[PDB]
């Protein structure tokens, strides 16, 4: 559904911005994670 | 006559005695007469906004009542300006008081009424003869490089009951008068018109002719149209200095306004030391573009009401030029900080907010403000064309173009140039982003270039459609890897890399290409596009055979013409004239034909 | 916002009122 | 579009202006074609209404009042009188200005029309030398612009004529070309009479004493290069001749080339 | 001159919060500073806050607790509020309404000068040019000054803004590659704070080119509204009269803010954005814009705004409108400092748009802007990396992503943390950050132009 | 035709009568002279911010994002000037243009149409930047009156069951592409591939259209067959057997 | 007040300054490591980053954790807290030490022997805690710290 379903308010939006700064650490984590697995993927495949 | 103040509460003055005042009329409050706007009457009462810092002003300060809103004062000496929006002149204030700072309350005449100008009157109009609004009864010899026209203000007509015979005359003079039902009207060479009320022309017409800007990009991708409406989004590293110069150099505008409307400080400091630097080639001789620019440019600390009359003091302007004839290239440098003075007024006076803050009417008054650009035929009797082009600039948050400024900004203007400070940090200048860019003025100028460039359309579409195709091959080659691409595509890939490079990155710096002329660029994409459907075809037409064509063997084939090709950069049109460019890139054209079919 | 206004106005009647 | 006031102030006006631009384009009822043509806008001015008469006359329908057809013909006119008025000194006949006049009528549309684009051309290279103090490039400017306005004046701007097709070509251009770049304006002023088929182009066009300072231009600019007295007294004397001409250029070139063999 | 003898008003007709309304007042001035005695004797200034017919509005400064009708006093001063200006105040420590409280005498004027100004004429103002060095390499490396630049050092309330302050107070000046003047303006700053300020200006010499204004956090609020104003006079007297360059350094504009809106709502105006308001833009750019160089006089006025932004939001109306007006930002960062790295400014998202003109040739030094440039990308790519090594493992990793984790280490460790005491010039920055930029072999500067490699890389 | 013109520079207030006598002028000669009027307002968002504008400068008690609180009343007072009359041959259709702020179609404007009028056609900008002309999303478009102006003896009598199902299958082809965007081409069944063979048909066949292309009912109801037809019967869940064997098989 | 009571400290508990940031750091770095720890999981980590983690633990549990409502922390006194984060950081700075030191080197050294080669250390460095000043002495605290302290020193020396 659209919204995450937390009430309006100034402490919600702090914590939206905080989760959706988390997220967005955890999309960046985990592309790292998935180039480094894809990286040695590819070598392994080469090999 | 005169008022008295009745109170004072920040800028809000309450003045007695004021029983005929106009709404929106202006007045000067106090012994040193401080600019203030009446937002309200009740009774023989008056609400003053006073523009400038109240404090000092007391009970019983005479208030005098200017006879107009706010307004702006046309005539000759407005080339090579600067003035705040209010229409104070700058570069008179800090010659006459021989200070840093505007004086509080200043009253220096916006157009000196001391320096003689040589005046010419039309030699048709003689005593007895009619004459109507927009007629021109004269020419003032206001530069080597723009002839004023003294024109008759629009709602002023009748028969000519005297015209001064050539001579030296100033402001001050009545230069002519005219009688209409016996009443009798006297004009100087210096009319008045508000700030708010849009210049009436004979007929609005469709933009129809190219705004050229030199810049490859966008005289070609990405065009504007003398009298149409553009956007630039203006950031710290992205460049619209590339922009706001080539307009006032290179663009066939025979005129520029340029409009600060709440610039930082120091960033102001940086246009107002530049511009009169500038300078442009007319009829062999280098001159200085101040010669045919106007600037109200003002700072962030100066009144509100200077940020906010900033937009429409500078098209109204542009719109006395327009009349004139003139093609008014008219550029704000930030509708955001415009918009921002809009929201202080509007929250100054208590309205109720709007979307995110801004007023009720902020659409409305964007929309009407880009309204007045446009191509007319101007009023009056000598037949005339003139434009108006507003390229207004404006700052989305950090690049959110959902903000009511932006957003309303891109609903309303036809063209947007996008500058991008990650091509900036790539080195690619322009840093025009050719993806979030575009302009809906495309169909508008078919005409035009079925007449004068006829294969610059298809170009034009290819062009586009290699480079979005290329958005797509990149992911691909993320996916799988450039050595995964057919042969076409990698060709696709190459040529545009080819266009990136050498047709859209144009180094403003240099002699050759500083500026780009339309046969120029539609030259150097024919052949590119040339190239890109021959390696198309030697690619499609040996599909079909053992002998398969590729990247490789066209590049070690034919080094020599993408060596031209990139090259044709350096083709300068003030040495290398336009028959010589054209027959090099036809040369480029046979040489391509020959390696394509020695290689076929 | 609104709230605010309104009480202002009706604060500026109440000098009318008693002036 | 305008209020009805002002439109009608604007038909006014622009009757006034069309019977301006006539008197002015034919002082003296000669052309009696295009008198025809514009009688029922003309007659308004021939008598002596006052503005808020022929204002009464507009509002009410009386006089022509359409602005659009008054725009056009006012505008078919005022091209007319822009030719006649850029040839200036160079009179046109007649005949000449009534088809001109005709093919005007029948283009669509003047401002977009090549008329209009070669009379702005030739409007530019009036306005520059209407200033221009005289040097090397403006004293060629001036003569080309002579001998332009008299073709001008000789054949009419409706025609696709080579002769005035190069004069503008090159014209303009030496107007854009840089005032610093003596050699490349003296190259082109000499390519043109070059190429002229007419072998003393600007005799009888300019008066002699230009005539005369071309030559004595063309004079100055080939003696410094020289390296020989004999040779530089005998280009010297060329500097008597009264009108310039392609034969006198190849002398000068001719003298010029044999003080660089010698060199 | 003002001869005519001032006019003393028993008429108070009304106490209402922090205003006394004072009836039948003879042509009363808006502005108009007033000194009104309480009934026991007792003293208290006051604002003439808004004027209407006869009526006068004064806002006391300090409360109006112990005013009364009938009993209280109120001298008109017949004037707006003007500071007396000179050199003397170089070197003198004042409290809000410029009343010296380093038990010096009051200020000799050379001037009386209206704290509000005017607005600097913009065909005027002259384009920064050369660099003021702080000291703190962190920016005159990384973020250097121009002289005219107005560069905020956001920070979060806590962070150590008022200690980089005291020290860009303590150690500022021209790179000397002696008419430099410094204009220290607290608002809102709580006692312990304030003492700091003025101990440790007094103790580490720098007090002869410093004059210190000081609001403390229970001095009046409109005490707070007019510091601002008098340390920029000051400054303007000191730069544009005086010829010397001087830097201002604006203490928790937040604070500043706050007393804007407390003064707003006394004058009984409905709240803009947030609270805050609407012309909070007009009136903090009149504070800033009050900066910068002016042609044909060889001084400037540089500022350095502090802002504490509240729940760290950038969003927040002062650090968003402060962004509108200035030309930068400077991070005091938290999980720098909880690291306990001190100065903790984070260089990567500080930025100062104007570097370009304080660096280069004849102003720093020849390589300024390269090594600026390049240890910025070196120290984004080893917080990259660092953020990489968690997911992958230190053995995962390669030569050259340990060399820019070493490189992140030392960028951390020695050129951004200083202490407070330590004073680098611009060019032992430069060469801290050679230091660094050698952990790297030259072919990983891919920023830096080769002609300065060769020239500024080896030893 | 009978225009009213208020250009973006012409007064604002202006633009509150505007549509009054717009429509009042449709009255006279639909209900008098018993003409088939179609209306057109254009920029029913360039009215409600003129109303705004009066209302704020009246202080009137506002509703969502500043609108007053009347807005629905107002813009009622003007829609429902439509539909025809008893006894009275003549009719006003009405097809008011607005542009939704922001895309937003929460927005108050948007949303008190939407709850005023009998439907709305939806143009989108995800299918304009993808160039296909009309950019008629139909998911969110809405006709109240479909249901009674389809069926047998009018158009024809599949017309109900092919729109319902077109509906179902498209937002079932949305929802697809939604979660090929999670899980990639490689995780998606045979089933969901249809569905997303029909979106791709859908969008070019049915909703792409000619800007001078004047399709009939009919015609539209067969190219509707022919993405129906991409499916098995069993996944026409929507349409019922006796239309299904009648019009499924050609 | 932590510039002011610097100086307080270096009269009175000169070593309470810089356990005192060393403390911050470790908390601020397992703050770090714990948001990779959620994302991606503890699989990757070094030793300095496992040290770290299982040193931060016993002070968010064992020091930096206080029941108010038992005798012995109804109030920790000042030489009882200096002490119990005293030994804490000195096990802190004595793992990172050997792993250092052991690291790129085949004797390595891990946590995961440092754990079961003293848990006993590991239990008494949580139960520091426990101590009673309202019963034992402050003698009595100080000594069995620094015994502690001593036994640590020889666990390290003997895994060394």
């Amino acid at each position: 559904k659209d919204r995450i379903e937390i009430f309006p308010s100034r402490m919600a939006q702090t914590i939206m911005k905080a989760r959706l700064k988390g997220a967005q650490t955890g999309r960046n984590l985990l592309k790292k994670k998935s180039d480094a697995l894809t990286l040695r993927f590819r070598q392994i495949l080469k090999k | 006559t005169f008022g008295y103040v009745h109170g004072v509460s920040g800028p809000v003055v309450t003045a007695c005695d004021m029983a005929g005042a106009a709404m929106y009329e202006l007045v000067r409050v106090g012994h040193s007469e401080l600019v203030g706007e009446i937002i309200r009457l009740e009774g023989d009462m008056a609400t003053i906004q006073v523009y400038e810092e109240t404090s000092g002003v007391s009970v019983g300060d005479p208030v005098l009542r200017t006879g107009k809103p706010l307004s702006v004062e046309l005539g000759p000496g407005i080339m090579g300006a600067i003035f705040d929006g209010i229409q104070r002149p700058l570069s008179d204030i800090s010659s006459q008081t021989q200070s840093i700072y505007i004086p509080r309350g200043v009253n220096v005449s916006a157009l000196s009424r001391d320096i003689k100008w040589e005046f010419i009157p039309s030699k048709n109009l003689r005593v007895g003869s009619h004459i109507t609004g927009g007629d021109i009864y004269g020419i003032v010899n206001e530069n080597s490089l723009i002839k004023h026209k003294i024109m008759l203000p629009p709602r002023s007509r009748g028969s000519v009951t005297y015209i001064a015979p050539p001579g030296n005359y100033d402001a001050s003079d009545v230069v002519l008068e005219l009688e209409f039902e016996g009443v009798k009207e006297k004009l100087s060479m210096v009319q008045v018109w508000p700030v708010r009320q849009v210049r009436p022309v004979t007929e609005k017409l469709p933009a129809n002719h190219p705004l050229l800007t030199g810049q490859r990009v966008l005289d070609a991708l990405f065009p504007c149209v003398q009298g149409g409406t553009t956007a630039i989004p203006g950031a710290f590293g992205c460049g619209k200095t590339v922009i706001s110069q080539s307009l006032s150099k290179y663009s066939n505008s025979d005129v520029i306004i340029y409009v600060g409307c709440g610039e930082r400080g120091n960033e102001m400091s940086e246009v107002l030391r530049d511009f009169p630097e500038l300078t442009m080639e007319v009829d062999g001789k280098v001159e200085s573009i101040m010669k045919r620019t106007a600037l109200v440019a003002n700072t962030s600390n100066m009144p509100v009401a200077a940020r906010e009359a900033s937009i429409y003091t500078g098209i109204t302007l542009s719109e006395y030029f327009r009349d004139m004839g003139y093609h008014v290239s008219m550029m704000a440098d930030s509708t955001s900080r415009w918009a921002e003075a809009l929201r202080e007024i509007s929250g100054r006076l208590a309205e109720m907010p709007a979307d995110s803050g801004y007023p009720a009417y902020l659409g409305a008054r964007l929309a009407s403000f880009y309204e007045r650009a446009g191509r007319v035929k101007c009023l009056g009797n000598p037949e005339r064309e003139g434009s108006v082009s507003i390229v207004g600039a404006v700052s989305p948050p950090g690049g959110d173009f959902s903000d009511p400024v932006t957003s309303a900004t891109l609903g309303i203007v036809q063209v947007f140039w996008g500058l991008d400070k990650k091509l900036a940090q790539r080195k690619h200048f322009p840093s025009v982003n050719w993806l979030i860019s575009y302009s809906k003025y495309m169909r508008a100028l078919d005409e035009y270039y079925d007449k004068h460039f006829t294969e610059f359309v298809p170009l034009r579409t290819k062009a586009k459609e290699i480079l979005q195709e290329e958005e797509d091959l990149a992911e691909i080659v993320q996916l799988v890897g450039k050595a995964s691409l057919a042969e076409t595509d990698k060709i696709t890939l190459e040529v545009a890399k080819l266009i990136k490079d050498d047709f859209l990155q144009q180094n403003g710096y240099t002699p050759y290409d500083r500026f780009c002329p339309f046969y120029k660029t539609v030259g150097m994409l024919s052949n590119m596009i040339s190239f890109y459907d021959m390696a198309r075809r030697a690619v499609e037409t040996t599909a079909q055979s053992d002998n398969k064509i590729t990247w490789s063997i066209i590049r070690e084939h034919m080094g020599e013409i993408l060596y031209k090709l990139s090259s044709m950069k350096f083709k300068d049109p003030v040495k290398d004239g336009e028959a010589k460019i054209k027959a090099d890139y036809a040369q480029l054209l046979e040489d391509m034909q020959n390696a394509f079919r020695s290689l076929e | 916002f609104y709230r605010l206004k309104k009480i202002q106005e009706k604060k500026k009647i109440i000098k009318e009122k008693s002036e | 579009g305008l209020t009805s006031e002002q439109y009608h102030s604007q038909v006014v006006g622009k009757i006034g202006y069309i019977a301006r631009c006539m008197q002015t384009i034919d002082p003296e009822n000669n052309l009696k074609k295009i008198r025809e043509d514009y009688q029922d806008v003309l007659i308004w001015a021939e008598k002596n209404y006052r503005f808020e008469e022929i204002l009464e006359a507009s509002k009410s329908g009386k006089c022509p009042n359409d602005l659009d057809a008054l725009s056009r013909r006012s505008l078919i006119l005022q091209e007319l009188l822009r030719l006649v008025s850029s040839i200036s000194p160079f009179k046109m006949k007649l005949d000449l200005i009534e088809s001109q006049y005709e093919k005007m009528k029948q283009h669509v549309n003047l401002w977009k029309s090549d008329y209009h684009v070669k009379l702005n051309q030739l409007n530019q290279l009036t306005d520059y030398l209407k200033n221009a103090a005289p040097t090397p490039k403006n004293n060629f400017l001036r003569a080309m612009t002579s001998v332009l306005q008299m073709q001008i004046a000789q054949y009419g701007i409706t025609e696709d004529n080579e002769g005035i097709n190069q004069l503008f070509k090159l014209g303009l251009h030496l107007l854009a070309m840089a005032n610093e770049k003596i050699d490349e304006q003296y190259h082109l002023f000499k390519g043109y009479v070059k190429d002229q088929p007419e072998e003393s182009p600007f005799e009888g066009i300019l008066p002699a004493e230009d005539q005369k300072i071309l030559v004595k231009t063309m004079i100055d600019y080939a003696m410094p290069k020289l390296s020989s007295k004999v040779l530089q007294d005998k280009l010297s004397a060329l500097s008597s001749s009264d009108v310039l001409t392609k034969t006198l250029l190849d002398s000068i070139d001719r003298i010029v080339k044999e003080n660089e063999k010698l060199n | 001159y003002l001869s005519q003898p001032r006019l003393t008003y028993k008429t108070v007709s009304g106490v209402n919060g922090p205003l006394v309304i004072l009836d039948h007042v003879k042509f009363p001035r808006y502005a108009e500073i007033v000194h009104l005695t309480l009934p026991d004797g007792t003293k208290r200034s006051g604002q003439v806050l808004e004027v209407s017919g006869s009526k006068a509005v004064v806002q006391v400064f300090e409360g109006t607790s112990g005013i009364d009708a009938k009993k209280t006093s109120c001298e008109f001063t017949g004037d707006i509020l003007r500071t007396p200006v000179s050199e003397d105040m170089l070197g003198r420590v004042f409290n809000g309404s410029g009343k010296p409280i380093d038990r010096g005498p009051v200020v000799l004027a050379e001037d009386f000068l209206d704290i509000m100004g005017q607005p600097i004429n913009p065909q005027c103002r002259i384009y920064p040019e050369e660099m003021i060095q702080t000291g703190i390499s962190a920016i005159d490396g990384m973020n250097s000054i121009a002289r005219g630049q107005k560069i905020p050092i956001f920070s979060a309330a806590g962070l150590p803004h008022n200690e980089i302050a005291a020290q860009i107070c303590r150690q500022a000046g021209l790179v000397k590659k002696e008419n430099f003047a410094i204009v220290f303006a607290a608002m809102g700053v709580n006692m312990e704070t304030a003492r700091f300020f003025k101990s440790d200006f007094e103790e580490n010499g720098s007090m002869d080119n410093v004059c210190l204004f000081l609001n403390l956090a229970n001095d009046p609020t409109i005490e707070r509204i007019i510091t601002p104003r008098l340390a920029l006079t000051t400054a303007e007297f000191l730069a544009y009269q005086c010829e010397k360059h001087v830097l201002v350094i604006l203490t928790d504009m937040s604070s500043y803010a706050e007393a804007l809106r407390e003064v707003s709502a006394a004058r009984e105006e409905v709240p803009g954005r947030r609270g805050f308001p609407g012309y909070m833009y007009t009136d903090l750019a009149t504070i800033y814009e009050r900066a910068g160089r002016v042609e044909g006089r060889n001084g400037s006025i540089t500022q350095i705004p502090i802002l504490t932004m509240p729940n760290d939001d950038i969003t927040h109306p002062i650090p968003d409108l402060t962004g509108y007006i200035t030309e930068g930002q400077i991070y005091v960062d938290r999980q720098l400092h909880n690291r306990q790295i001190y100065p903790p400014i984070n260089v990567l998202p500080s930025l100062s748009r104007l570097m370009k003109s304080a660096i280069g040739e004849g102003m720093t030094r020849k390589d300024h802007a390269d090594v600026s440039n390049q240890l910025y990308a070196c120290y984004a790519i080893g917080k990259d990396v660092q953020a990489m090594k968690a997911v992958v493992g230190e053995e995962a990793l390669t030569s050259d992503d340990l060399l820019y984790l070493e490189f992140l280490q030392k960028f951390e460790k020695n050129f951004i943390t200083q202490g407070p005491y330590e004073n680098r010039t611009v060019y032992e920055t430069l060469d801290i950050g050679w230091q660094l930029l050698r952990i790297f072999p030259k072919e990983m500067l891919k920023r830096i132009p080769q002609s300065t490699l060769s020239e500024f890389y080896p030893r």
